[PDB]
């Protein structure tokens, strides 16, 4: 990585602590914030046996794709499209938890900029 | 039975890597009195062995023959369907 | 004990020895292999015990320096990969002795053979042992090397085991 | 788990950069691949340390299979010091040997890279100890610096074995078992990775110097 | 070992090699590389990269929420 | 000038790295002859009996039965107790013994406190 | 350095001895001396019937070992195996454990007909 | 289930016939190692059917056939752990030792005691599948110190080497 | 293992052909019986040079207790052959 | 040369050389070839802890002190290493991973009476 030379060779409190994230309101700055939507109930994920890691709100693409995968045999090639489908609806939730990291390090030097700035004054 | 030794006198340390050591060996007023025992390794089959990358692109030569028909193959008939 | 010219061969083998270890191709080695041959014959003629002694020792402790920490060995040279590797297949003569007669009935020709050789090793016995405790001084032999036959029909005296002793590859 | 395994693979690879012995080389390449395995777990993924297993078993033991041939060939002879010269005089084991060499280091699309590749590229995206990580990644590169070893001292060069050598490799038996394991050694890692149901979530996406580490290190 | 054609060893020389030996070999060793061709042309993300990594220090402050430095 | 070889007890010193075996006077040369002296008579009467063709069984060797017997039977009849033997008993004979006791008996001392009190998790613990 | 006079002499003479000890480990052409032995009927058919290479009516003793070998090696403890588990193992409680077939979302119940409501509908994107 | 648990355990129960064999009911010595090289043969075709039902339905199933004993609130039973390890290692082992023993027949061919190699062989192979599919410790514990022993006896096969048996 | 056996005349031959390649040893000079001190007159350490040669075409070592008393080509093969069971 | 006496029960047995039988000439025609001993040859006081499966005393290639401090420093510096890499985990940007139904509550076991502490995630 790169974002640890910023964290370990400089300043601590200017970096985000993945142990304590998030360290800010979820409702800060954003007025009427949407709240993440689970298209699959918790029965249809018990009934298919997914891993708990998998339990996710990505979820409702891996089911689908198991479904093919059960269909499809012996064509273990096929259902590729699913697994597309599957890999970018992860692959958005993973650029999610990056603007999570990104927002809460710009929030930490928002905080030192305006702690500073009254703390010079006085 | 019995197995024929070929004739020694074909083994020589001319135009191998055994002559460059002839020669520095020359410069010190030295001589290599085996060079001709060991020229065997250097002639016959086993002269101009073939080289790491060129080991290592053993058998390329068929490979992307046979690969660029198999995608122009396949580029027709996903045309098709 | 060992003699000055017995230590320095010894000293030039296994120099070339870890020397070809080092170099492992046959043309870099035979460069090398030549010129340490050099360092060596520019002293053969030096007829100073003492300043032929300090040499050896001096030599010596370069090979040690520069020994290669892994030379190479022959596969069934002690430290090879296959020493004493068939010693598991070399039974001795003897067991043939114990043998069922219905298991030396497959080999009639070997057996009838052999009962020569039993009957050759008890009558030469005698007179080896006489060769050897006529030859032997009164204090007893000064050395393991035996004499041979002084006659004709007598084998040497202590064959039996040397001759007999069981094959390289028996199985 | 993860220390433990990331000093095997680093110190026993560094052991086999230096070996002699056939034998003892794929000796030390196996304590790497197990130093791996181990790293494998100690980073929360149990099921690519069990890929890995299936895979490694394929090219790792043609790898003993092929190098046994050249043993015999030379009448047990085992220090590549007395090898070379057999990339012709013994063609067939020469490309199992080369192709179980390059799925050990990791080619794209063969055996070992639906393992190996997908291990080193999920170790780096994950919270874990620096040096572990590091470890790994260097052990990686000798990976290929002892693989090229064999190849080198065992295939280039000119041949170094004594006069008299029975290089023979035409026989029905030799041939189709090694035969069967350079088949399995090229296709089993991409069956057996389409085939198993997913059971946890895999990385994809992870900066470009993160996601070629692995292939660019080999090649090194 | 005991099976296949009986190859007469050769002294000081190149060891005899057959027809199915050296085709063989060379079959299997072509077939790697038009493996490993026609998977790189199916598969190439699997070997350079599946999605982009989007760079964090562009997003607009608006859609992360952060307020200005002054509220 | 080379670093000089040091010999610890597993690693014995090289014979060619050794003095003694240049500097060699009439006696060294002496001492070796009577060593094989007596090397050679008996390597003589092994080999009368070890080729006898009338001789089936085993070669008692006084030398192997002298080696057991030290080992076994004359070790008590030499012994004295001294300041090393009594020391070294007592160091290697009842030192470990109380040793091992105080990590046993606090340790169970220990673990019977927190079981009492309740403070040790026993909820499966039917096995026994 | 070399031999003394005497030594050439008694390694020659035991270098007679030894090359005529192994020559004398050589078998005569009747050794082994193999007792009489009887083999089955059908051993004795295809010691002759093979001879003849017939590359097209050789698989057929291929054919027929292997076939032997399926019958006494595999289908044989199936069936000990089968009639083991069906009559004696899986009369008794809990001693053969299935995992739960995965149900999902579209499918139909062999035991009742009850077919699981699919999923709600996604907000479709096409990457 | 019914196919899926029987082919299951016939896989084990094939790579044991070689070994009782050994206890003179059909003698073939010469034929033995190639015998013992066609039962692994027939161990991976069958071994084949459970895995791909595997991985079409993803189906898994414990088999506790045997009651062995019972130390009062421990009831030890010798369990088959038929699911995703032992489904998918089993093929690759026995798809491997398949052509090791093929290798063997030509590498031990001049070897005295090649029968007794291939018995020790194979039963490593049952030690192995027995610590890989093993459902509770103690059958584990089995298979795990077999492997071992069966180590020891095939590095020191050379016994007459003083650093083999080392 | 499969290796072909070795036998008086190949033992001979091989180790003749060896010297015939050595540059200090004149080919129509060298016989099975040549001393290699006495008429070749080749210094200690060729003689140990040798025994090397020969170390490498039969591939085993030969001790140097041994390696100093073979001085013609015939000692050299009747070692060979003593250390190789070969009979014909 | 008789041990000391000491007391420790030697009596008149020879000391001789700690040295292991590997290290005797093993070209040399031994009586017993495995062992390395001649019938009749006092055997070492140590002999069943000097053969040949056992401790070896020959002389290294490298000196005993030089072989302690190498392996003992790599080992010493490895340990620390891991321990300085421990505390300083390399990881990449990324917040908490976000589970739907209260972190999946119900999945992980959650006691289904006690109603759980709500936990809610929002787009982003
Ligand atoms: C609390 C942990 C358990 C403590 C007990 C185990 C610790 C070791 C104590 C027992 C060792 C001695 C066993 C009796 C002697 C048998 C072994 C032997 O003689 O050594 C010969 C062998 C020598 O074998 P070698 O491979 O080194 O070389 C043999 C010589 N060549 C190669 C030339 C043929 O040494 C051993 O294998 C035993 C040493 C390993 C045990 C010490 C490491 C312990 C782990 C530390 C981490
Ligand atoms: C994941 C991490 C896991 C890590 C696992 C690996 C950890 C390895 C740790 C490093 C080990 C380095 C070895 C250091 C010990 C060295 C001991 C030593 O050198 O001393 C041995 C001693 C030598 O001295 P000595 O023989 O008495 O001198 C000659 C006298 N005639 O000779 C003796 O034996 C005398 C008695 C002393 C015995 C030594 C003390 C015990
Ligand atoms: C308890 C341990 C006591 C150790 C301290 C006593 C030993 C001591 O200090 O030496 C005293 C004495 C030696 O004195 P000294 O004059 O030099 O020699 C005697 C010459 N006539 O010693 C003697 O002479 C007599 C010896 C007295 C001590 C013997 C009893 C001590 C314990 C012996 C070991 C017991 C091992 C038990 C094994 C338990 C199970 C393993
Ligand atoms: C000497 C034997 C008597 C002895 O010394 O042991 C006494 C020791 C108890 O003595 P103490 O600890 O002072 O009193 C409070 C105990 N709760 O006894 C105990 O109960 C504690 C265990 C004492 C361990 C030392 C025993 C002496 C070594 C064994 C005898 C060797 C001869
Ligand atoms: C703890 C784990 C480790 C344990 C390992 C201990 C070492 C054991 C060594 C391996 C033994 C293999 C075990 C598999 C063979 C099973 C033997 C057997 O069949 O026993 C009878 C069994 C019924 O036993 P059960 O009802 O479970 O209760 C027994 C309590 N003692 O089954 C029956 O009811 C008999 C049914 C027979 C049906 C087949 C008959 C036809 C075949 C006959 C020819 C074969
Ligand atoms: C099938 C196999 C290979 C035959 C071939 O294709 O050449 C042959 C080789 C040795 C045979 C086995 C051995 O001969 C031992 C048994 C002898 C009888 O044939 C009955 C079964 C028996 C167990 C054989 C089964 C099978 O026919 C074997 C295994
Ligand atoms: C960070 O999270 C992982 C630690 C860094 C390992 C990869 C090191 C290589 C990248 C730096 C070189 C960049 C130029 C290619």
């Amino acid at each position: 990585g790169a974002h640890l030379a910023r964290r370990y060779l400089g300043d601590a409190s200017v970096e985000p602590d993945p142990l304590r994230m998030p360290t800010f309101p979820p409702d800060y700055g954003f007025p009427e914030r949407k709240e993440r939507e689970m298209v699959a109930t918790q029965q249809e994920m018990n009934d298919a046996q997914l891993v708990l890691q998998q339990r996710d709100y990505c979820a409702h693409y891996l089911i689908r794709f198991l479904k093919c995968k059960r269909d499809s045999f012996p064509n273990f090639l096929a259902c590729k499209h699913e697994r597309h489908d599957w890999d970018y609806c992860e692959h958005l939730d993973y650029v999610k938890r990056m603007k999570e990291f990104e927002r809460e390090r710009r929030l930490l030097q928002r905080k030192k900029r305006r702690e500073q700035r009254e703390a010079d004054m006085a | 039975s019995k197995m024929e030794l070929p004739d020694y006198k074909q083994w020589k340390i001319e135009g191998t890597p055994l002559e460059t050591v002839q020669e520095k060996l020359a410069a010190r007023g030295l001589r290599d009195p085996w060079g001709r025992n060991e020229a065997w390794r250097y002639m016959g089959g086993f002269a101009n062995n073939v080289s790491f990358v060129g080991a290592l692109l053993k058998g390329f030569k068929w490979g992307f023959a046979a690969f660029v028909v198999a995608i122009g193959a396949e580029y027709y008939l996903e045309s098709q369907k | 004990y060992l003699t000055h010219q017995q230590k320095v061969l010894r000293l030039y083998k296994r120099a070339l020895r870890h020397l070809e270890s080092w170099c492992i191709h046959r043309d870099k080695y035979r460069y090398f292999a030549c010129l340490l041959r050099a360092r060596f014959d520019e002293h053969k003629n030096e007829k100073d015990m003492v300043k032929a002694t300090q040499l050896l020792r001096e030599a010596e402790e370069e090979f040690w320096h520069g020994q290669h920490p892994q030379p190479y060995i022959f596969p069934e040279s002690p430290g090879g990969t296959s020493y004493e590797r068939y010693e598991c297949y070399k039974v001795p003569e003897w067991c043939l002795d114990d043998w069922h007669p219905s298991e030396k009935a497959m080999y009639p020709d070997y057996f009838a053979k052999r009962e020569q050789w039993k009957k050759l090793r008890r009558e030469s016995w005698e007179r080896e042992v006489k060769q050897l405790q006529e030859e032997t001084p009164v204090g007893g032999p000064r050395t393991e090397a035996l004499p041979p036959a002084r006659k004709q029909g007598d084998l040497p005296p202590l064959w039996w085991h040397i001759v007999t002793r069981p094959r390289e590859r028996p199985m | 788990t993860l220390c433990l395994g990331a000093i095997t693979t680093l110190f026993t690879a560094m052991c086999a950069l230096t070996q002699n012995d056939i034998k003892k080389i794929i000796a030390f390449s196996t304590s790497s691949q197990l130093g791996l395995m181990m790293v494998t777990i100690g980073i929360n993924q149990p099921y690519l340390a069990f890929l890995h297993i299936c895979t490694h078993a394929f090219f790792k033991a043609m790898l003993f299979m092929c190098s046994g041939s050249i043993i015999h060939s030379l009448n047990d002879e085992q220090d590549i010091r007395k090898m070379g010269g057999l990339f012709k005089a013994m063609p067939f084991t020469t490309t199992a040997l080369i192709v179980g060499s390059l799925a050990l280091t990791g080619m794209p699309f063969l055996t070992g890279f639906y393992s190996k590749d997908l291990i080193i590229e999920a170790a780096n995206t994950s919270y874990t100890n620096a040096w572990a990580l590091l470890m790994t990644l260097i052990a990686t590169s000798f990976t290929a610096i002892y693989s090229t070893r064999i190849i080198f001292f065992a295939l280039l060069g000119q041949p170094r074995f004594p006069t008299l050598v029975n290089i023979n490799e035409n026989n029905p038996l030799l041939i189709n078992s090694i035969k069967r394991l350079l088949i399995g050694s090229l296709f089993a890692g991409y069956i057996i990775s389409n085939n198993i149901p997913p059971t946890t979530i895999p990385q994809m996406t992870m900066p470009y110097y993160l996601k070629t580490t692995a292939l660019i290190v080999t090649i090194l | 070992a005991g099976g296949g054609a009986h190859i007469e060893p050769r002294y000081r020389q190149f060891p005899q090699l057959t027809r199915s030996q050296v085709i063989q070999a060379e079959f299997f060793s072509a077939t790697m590389w038009f493996w490993i061709l026609w998977r790189f042309w199916h598969d190439s993300d699997a070997v350079l990269g599946h999605f982009p990594y989007p760079d964090p220090s562009q997003w607009t402050d608006e859609e992360l929420g952060i307020p200005p430095d002054d509220e | 000038s080379f670093p000089k070889y040091e010999a610890s007890r597993l690693s014995s010193l090289p014979t060619t790295l050794d003095p003694a075996e240049y500097d060699i006077s009439s006696e060294t040369r002496k001492a070796q002859a009577e060593r094989l002296a007596i090397r050679s008579r008996l390597k003589r009467e092994y080999q009368l009996q070890y080729y006898d063709p009338s001789r089936r069984g085993v070669i008692e060797d006084p030398a192997l039965v002298r080696w057991t017997y030290a080992r076994s039977a004359n070790i008590y009849p030499n012994f004295r107790p001294n300041t090393k033997t009594s020391l070294l008993g007592a160091l290697f004979g009842i030192g470990p013994l109380v040793f091992w006791y105080y990590v046993f008996k606090t340790d169970r001392d220990r673990k019977e406190k927190l079981i009492q009190e309740g403070k040790l998790d026993r909820t499966f613990n039917i096995s026994y | 350095s070399g031999y003394t006079p005497e030594e050439k002499l008694r390694l020659q003479q035991l270098r007679e001895l030894r090359r005529r000890w192994l020559k004398d480990q050589e078998l005569s052409p009747r050794e082994p001396v193999l007792p009489p032995q009887r083999v089955s009927p059908v051993e004795r058919f295809w010691n002759k019937f093979l001879q003849d290479g017939a590359l097209w009516k050789n698989v057929i003793y291929k054919t027929y070992r292997h076939s032997i070998f399926a019958f006494t090696h595999v289908l044989i403890p199936v069936w000990i195996i089968h009639y083991y588990l069906k009559y004696h193992v899986t009369t008794k409680p809990y001693t053969i454990v299935e995992k739960k077939p995965r149900i999902f979302p579209g499918d139909t119940i062999l035991e009742t007909g009850e077919v699981i409501p699919p999923m709600k509908e996604f907000p479709d994107q096409h990457h | 289930m019914n196919m899926f648990s029987s082919l299951s355990l016939v896989t084990l129960l094939l790579l044991t016939m070689p070994i009782m064999m050994m206890s003179f009911n059909t003698y073939k010595p010469s034929n033995y190692p190639l015998y013992v090289k066609t039962a692994i043969s027939y161990a991976f075709i069958t071994s084949m059917i459970p895995t791909m039902m595997f991985i079409h339905s993803g189906q898994e199933l414990i088999i506790s056939n045997w009651h062995w004993l019972t130390i009062q609130t421990l009831k030890l039973s010798l369990s088959f752990k038929m699911d995703y390890f032992s489904m998918m290692f089993i093929p690759v082992a026995l798809f491997v030792t398949w052509s090791i023993m093929e290798f063997s027949m030509w590498y031990m061919y001049s070897d005295p005691n090649i029968n007794k190699f291939f018995k020790y062989l194979l039963l490593f192979l049952i030690t192995m599948l027995i610590l890989v599919t093993a459902n509770n410790l103690f059958q584990l514990f089995i298979g795990w110190e077999g492997v071992g022993i069966m180590s020891f006896l095939l590095i020191g096969w050379w016994y007459g080497r003083a650093d083999a048996n080392t | 293992s499969d290796a072909p056996p070795l036998t008086l005349e190949g033992i001979k031959d091989r180790v003749l052909y060896v010297l015939k390649l050595y540059d200090k040893i004149d080919p129509e000079k060298l016989s099975v019986n040549s001393h290699f001190m006495k008429d070749l007159g080749l210094d200690s350490l060729d003689q140990v040079e040798i025994i090397m040669a020969m170390e490498d075409e039969f591939g085993f070592e030969i001790p140097d207790i041994d390696a100093e008393k073979l001085m013609c080509p015939q000692e050299i093969v009747d070692y060979i052959a003593d250390k190789k069971d070969v009979y014909e | 040369e008789p041990y000391p006496d000491d007391g420790t029960g030697y009596g008149d047995y020879p000391k001789l050389p700690d040295r292991s039988q590997q290290e005797r000439d093993p070209w040399y025609d031994w009586d017993h070839p495995d062992l390395r001993l001649n019938w009749g040859e006092p055997m070492h006081w140590d002999l069943d802890m000097y053969i040949r499966n056992r401790v070896d005393t020959s002389p290294t290639p490298v000196n005993w002190n030089l072989m302690c401090k190498h392996l003992f420093g790599f080992v010493a510096f490895m340990l620390f290493m891991f321990w300085v890499g421990e505390t300083y985990p390399a990881y990449q940007p990324v917040g908490p991973k976000q589970y739907p139904y209260n972190n999946l509550y119900l999945e992980r076991g959650g006691d289904p009476n006690k109603e759980p502490e709500p936990v809610v995630h929002y787009e982003i």
